[PDB]
Formats: structure tokens, sequence, C-alpha cells
């Protein structure tokens, strides 16, 4: 195995990634999301910027579900927060402020993810299968 | 939609609120079509705080409740509109309003809280 | 006088419902205050409230008096748990060793 | 002439309303007065304003869009019925008696695989 | 099985006129006639039960029995539904309809009877309602009006 | 209050200025009572779970 | 310690209310 940063992570593929007791998991999957919606990592970037209804986040347990709703919101309003005043007092947003060159697009990017949070593809496991089954019923056959 | 249209007439009658409390203040900000949030893009505006607005502490327009059952949370709402009608003498209860975002699930919790009331608490509902 | 009270608290509860009968005969016998007073009475306060707040949900939906009072005769004769019908926490101030 | 009102509230557009009425009255006093709301309870608070204003509030016809467009439809061009042919209903129980006659074509492959699966008349409707 | 004997009775219905020179329901246009009038009434003051029988029967002459209801103190608005307002060579009248009529398969329903139905029912009350109604209508409406 | 579109609707895929969604519908909700009231805006929201105490979080709006 | 509960003064509302000639009889 070997060791897992946060905004050295290659995003391409099947990645495993295994979590301890007491690690700040639920911290990692929101900067996780944070790389995924402003397209960071350079070589191990994403091809292209993803909006917020097309990053799919599953957890089993509903209020795990809306924990991590909650703490990617409060994390994108403190990003936004940091973008627009060039400065954190966290050394992980500083690293994040430090990997982007353009600040504008960033800060509108976080301003409209912050408007479409609540149109967020953060569901629970049942809830997307039983989405997926009344979105695309004529191939798959359900009332 | 309404700007497109060539032989339209339009007449604005807009009158102006006098910002002194937190709501008139909110919907000045909205009607004059203005900024007052302060985003602190250097140190020296991060550093004060005496640029913002003044807000009163007596000041109880706009109030934000976190309760614990959708019981106890009408039943603070009864407390809180029987203190609003003690707080000024002319008050009518048909100019007060409620609204839910679900009226099934809260209305057995608003009819048993509001008809639990003595004589001298009842107001109609 | 004690059927006169109760057949008042019989008029409350088929003109106004469930919850106003079961404040005013907590209030009038002030059954509360004493089994606050009484040491280990407050999870069985608790309980009763929750058994009223139950009841009250459960009477909305019964036109007829005695279905309610049938329905809950058959909840005490089925054990199931729901997640509405489990035991809540009796206090949250007072520090409990917590299994 | 198309008069557009813009205002902050509802009572100066009231207020203009009863200016209005007040201004020019109808000739025809049993031609119904048009109003054109979306709900129940604007009409409701629309007809106790107007009665608190006037003293009455009566012959005032409070109509859908839709209907009101249809209504002018009806009266400006001849030869129309009443109600529409294309409702819901109507195009409900007119498709559930064309689907099953159009499944033998290529394009309706793809209901034809969500419907000859299993159909007591249920995912059809 | 009904239907045969209905539609002649309501012809039989059209064929009465009502009215005091002897106007037929078939002389109204469409423009003339307006069905289910709906009116808001405001009222401010409390309305005391005692000091408006009282100025009831000072005018109504069907006010001389029926003792008077009793009801609390109404502040606000009241809601009327008048069957039907027709308007007949420059004069505005009122049509309701009341259909019950149980009690009655012979021809005593004279205008006693109906003199008794109407303190019976309190229906004086609401069409003294309709005439304050229509009064204030009128006036709104019609310009330089005379009751 | 989130309604999910049908899927196959094709006004969903090309939106127009015409367009009526519930999401808007009801963020202009929020603005109308925003603005209608006068006086005194109360608001009150579930913040704690009345079962296992977790925390709730509030609506985008508030 | 000790603690108690505000009284209100007077009636909350006055008899206000949308009627017809129905709920006069």
């Amino acid at each position: 195995a070997e060791t897992l940063d946060p905004l050295r992570l290659p995003l391409q593929g099947e990645r495993l990634i295994e979590a301890s007791a007491g690690t700040g998991k639920t911290f990692t999957i929101a900067a996780l999301y944070l790389r995924l919606l402003l397209g960071l990592g350079g070589s191990a970037a994403f091809p292209r910027p993803l909006t917020v209804e097309e990053l799919l986040v599953v957890t089993f347990t509903e209020a795990a579900t809306a924990e991590l709703r909650g703490r990617i919101r409060s994390n994108i309003h403190e990003l936004r927060i940091a973008c627009l005043r060039e400065t954190t007092d966290n050394p992980l947003y500083e690293r994040l402020l430090e990997e982007i060159d353009d600040k504008a697009q960033a800060a509108q990017w976080l301003l409209l993810a912050e408007r479409q949070m609540d149109e967020a593809a953060v569901f629970t496991i049942h809830g997307f299968c039983q989405r997926m089954l009344n979105l695309n019923a004529f191939e798959s056959g359900m009332l | 939609l309404l700007s497109d249209l060539e032989s339209s007439q339009e007449l604005d009658a807009f009158v102006d609120v006098t910002p002194d409390n937190l709501l008139h203040n909110i919907q000045s900000d909205i009607l004059e079509l203005e900024n007052r949030a302060v985003a602190g893009v250097n140190i020296e505006e991060f550093s004060r705080s005496d640029n913002k607005r003044p807000l009163d502490p007596l000041d109880s327009s706009i109030t934000f409740h976190v309760c614990h059952s959708p019981q106890r949370e009408v039943e603070v709402l009864h407390d809180r509109l029987l203190a609003m009608l003690e707080e000024d003498p002319t008050l009518t209860p048909r100019d007060i309003i409620v609204m839910v975002a679900d009226i099934d699930s809260y209305s057995p919790f608003i009819q048993a809280v509001f008809g639990s009331a003595p004589a001298d608490r009842y107001l109609p509902y | 006088v004690v059927v006169e009270e109760f057949d008042g608290y019989r008029q409350i509860w088929r003109k106004r419902g469930v919850m106003p009968m079961l404040r005013a005969l907590m209030s009038a016998r002030n059954i509360a205050e004493n089994l606050l007073a009484t040491a280990g009475g407050e999870r069985r306060l608790t309980d009763i409230l929750h058994i009223s707040e139950l009841l009250q949900e459960a009477g909305t939906q019964l036109e007829s008096e005695h279905a309610l009072v049938r329905w809950l005769s058959q909840h005490i004769l089925e054990p199931d748990s729901n997640a509405s019908s489990q035991q809540m926490r009796l206090e949250s101030d007072k520090h409990l060793v917590q299994i | 002439m198309l008069r557009v009102y813009h205002s902050n509230r509802l009572d100066v557009l009231e207020a203009l309303m009863e200016f209005i009425v007040e201004r020019e009255r109808l000739d025809d006093p049993f031609e119904p007065e048009m109003i054109l709301v979306q709900s129940t309870g604007m009409a409701q608070w629309l007809q106790m304003t107007l009665s608190q204003k006037f003293g009455i509030a009566a012959n005032i016809d409070f109509p859908l869009p839709a209907s009101f467009i249809w209504d002018m439809f009806v009266r400006v061009l001849p030869e129309i019925p009443k109600e529409s042919a294309f409702n819901k209903q109507s195009m409900s129980w007119k498709l559930m008696t064309l689907l099953p006659q159009l499944l033998e074509r290529e394009d309706f492959t793809l209901l034809r695989h969500y419907l000859t699966d299993d159909s007591d008349k249920r995912k059809l409707f | 099985q009904w239907e045969p004997v209905l539609t002649e009775w309501i012809t039989a219905v059209l064929q009465a006129p009502l009215n005091e020179t002897g106007v037929s329901l078939s002389q109204l246009s469409a423009r003339n006639k307006q069905v289910e009038m709906e009116f808001y009434l405001p009222i401010s003051e409390p309305l005391i039960a005692s000091q408006l029988d009282t100025l009831i029967r000072q005018f109504d002459p069907l006010s001389a029995g029926c003792p008077p209801l009793e009801f609390m103190q109404v502040r606000g608005m009241l809601k009327g539904f008048i069957d039907l307002v027709f308007r007949h060579e420059g004069r505005y009248y009122l049509l309701a309809y009341k259909s019950n009529w149980l009690g009655e398969d012979s021809s005593a329903y004279t205008q006693q009877a109906m003199a008794a139905a109407m303190q019976a029912h309190r229906y004086d009350l609401q069409y003294q309602l309709y005439t304050l109604a229509l009064h204030r209508y009128l006036r709104h409406r019609i310009a330089d009006y005379d009751y | 209050r989130q309604l999910a579109p049908l899927g196959f609707d094709l006004m969903s895929q090309k939106p127009k200025r015409g367009d009526r969604s519930r999401r808007d519908d009801d963020r202009y909700l929020f603005l109308e009572a925003l603005i209608s009231a006068q006086q005194k805006l109360y608001i009150s929201y579930i913040g704690r779970s009345i079962q296992d105490n977790s925390e709730r979080f509030p609506s985008v709006l508030v | 310690a000790e603690l108690n509960a505000k009284t209100l003064q007077r009636l909350p509302g006055d008899n206000w209310r949308v009627t017809s000639y129905s709920g006069l009889q």
C-alpha cells in the first residue's frame, strides 16, 4: 500500500482508499470534492472541471450523507471566502489556494457551486437505485 | 419578457422604506440594488468591523430558532406569538401568518398546541 | 365529583380532542408536578408524554372515539418496534454512565 | 394600450386599481370586471380589500389566464367549442388506445421493450 | 321516468310570470341577467342584535312575531350569493330560489303560508341584506343613482 | 421541495425563458416571503434530531 | 433558583370572522 495525499491523488481509473479508525475520512472526502469541483492536481487532475450535479457521492447512512453535505457546503463557503480574500488560516486551504493560478473564475465557480448546492448528487445506495430506476424506466422496466 | 413588449406603457410607483430595523435594512438593500456584504479583500477591511451596519440587540424583527421536534417547535412558536401579542397593544392575529413547508406533517402538532391553551391563552387559528 | 369531572373530561375529549383532554387532566390533577417530585418518575413522565403524542397522531386519522382505544390496545398487544414508537432518552443535562 | 404598473408592495397596486375603478366607471352595469389571478387566496384578499374600499365587491370574475385566453379564443374566432379537444385525460385515453396500435412500428421498439414484457394494462395507462 | 314530467313542469315555471306588471322570464336577454352574484359586505361596528332587530321591526311588517335571534358582535366581512339579478324597462330586480317545500302538496301555498315560511326560516334578514348589497352595488356602479 | 424531471421531457434538455421549474418557484416564494414581511419575520427549523441527537443543517436559503 | 411565567394582560383577539347568512342564523 501507499500513503494518501488529498492534493496528489490521481483521479483516473479505480482507486481503493483504506481509511483507518479515527482518521479524517469526511475531511478527505470534502477535499476530494473540492478537488473535483475546481479541477486541481495538474498532471494527475481531471481532464475537465465538473459541476455539482455531476459528482456522485454514495454513503449508506442517511445522517452521514446529511453531515457530509453540510460539511461540503461549509467547505465550499470557506474556500470561496478564502479565494475572495486570497488568504486563509488552514494549511490545506493554503495549499489549495496555492495550487490555482486564477482567482476570479475559481470564485465564480465556487459561487455557482454554492448556489447549486441544493441540487447536489449526494444520495444513498437505495436512493440512487430508485432514482436510476425512475429516471430511465424504459430500459429497466420499472413502474 | 415584460420589457420586450413594444406598445407597453410602464408606470412606477415605488414607496421608499426608511432603513431603521434589520428587516427594513434588508428590504432597502433589495430595493436600492446595492451590495452591503463586506468581503474583506484587504487586511484593513478585515481587521476593523465598524464599517458594517449597527444592529441593535433589542431588534427582534428577524429571529432564527433551532428546535428538536415538530411538537416543541410549534410549542415555542405559540409562546413567541403570545409574547409578540403582549409586546404590542395594537396587534391583530389576522395580520399574523404562519407558513410551513409541509402542512400535513405539522398540522397535527399545530392543532394540538393550539387547542390545549386555556381561555386566557387561546388564540383562534 | 369524580364522575362529574370525568364527564367533563369526556366532553372535552369529544369536542376538542386527545391532547386537550390529557392536558386538562394533567393540570387539574397536577400529576406532572407529583411525577417530577418523585425520584425516578421523569422517565415515566416522558413516556406518558410520548404516548400522548402518539395517541394524538393516531387520533386524527380516526373518526370514532372507541377506535383510538382499540388502536391503543392493539399497539399494546403488538410489541413491534417502529422508528417513531421507540423509547427516547429521559434526560440530557444529568450525566449518566452510557452502556 | 397595455399599461404595466411596477410597484414595491401590493397595497400601492390595490390603491391604484381602486383609483382606476373610481376614475373610470363601467358603461354596462351587468358587465363583469375581469381580474386575472392565480390562486383563490389572492382573489379572496382582493375581494375583501375592494369591499373595504368601495363598500361592496360583486360581479368581479377571477378566471385563470388559460381560461381567459380560451374564452377570448371563443369570443374572437367563431366555430370554436367551449372546451378544447386536447385535454390531459382525453389525450391519455386516446394514447392508451393508440399506443398498442403503434407498437408494430420500428420507431416504437423502446416502448415495445417497456410494454410487451408484462402488461395488465397498468404501465400503458 | 321523471324527465318528461319535469321538463313540462319547467315550462310551467317558465310560463308563469313573476312581476307586478306581468313580466315573464323569457323576455330577459343574456346581458340583462346575472346569475349567482357573489358579494362581500363590510361592517366596522360590533353588530348588536338588539339594536338591529328593533330597526328591522320599525319598518318591516313581517317582524310582528319572530322573537329576535341572539348572535355575538360580528365585525368584519359578510359573504353572500344572490341567485339572480335582472333589469327590465330600466328597473332592477332580485330573484332567489327556495325549493325544499316538503310539507305542501296541495294548493295551500298562498301568500299567507309563504309569509309564515319567511317568518319561520327568517329570510327577512337575508332579503334585507340582499337589498342593501344591491343598493350599494347600484350606487357604486351607476352614477346619479336613486334607490 | 425538489421534483425530479421525467427524463424523456424535451423542455428540460433545452431550457427557454418562459420555462417554469419548482426550484426557482420555491426560491421566488422565499424572496416574496422575505419582501412581504412588514414588521416581524420568524424562522424556525429542526436543528437537532429527536432520535439520535444528530445535527440537522438548515436549508441553503436560510 | 426561583422562576416565574409571564401572563397576558388582555384577550388575544376580538370576534373577527368572515361569515354568511347561514352563520347569523
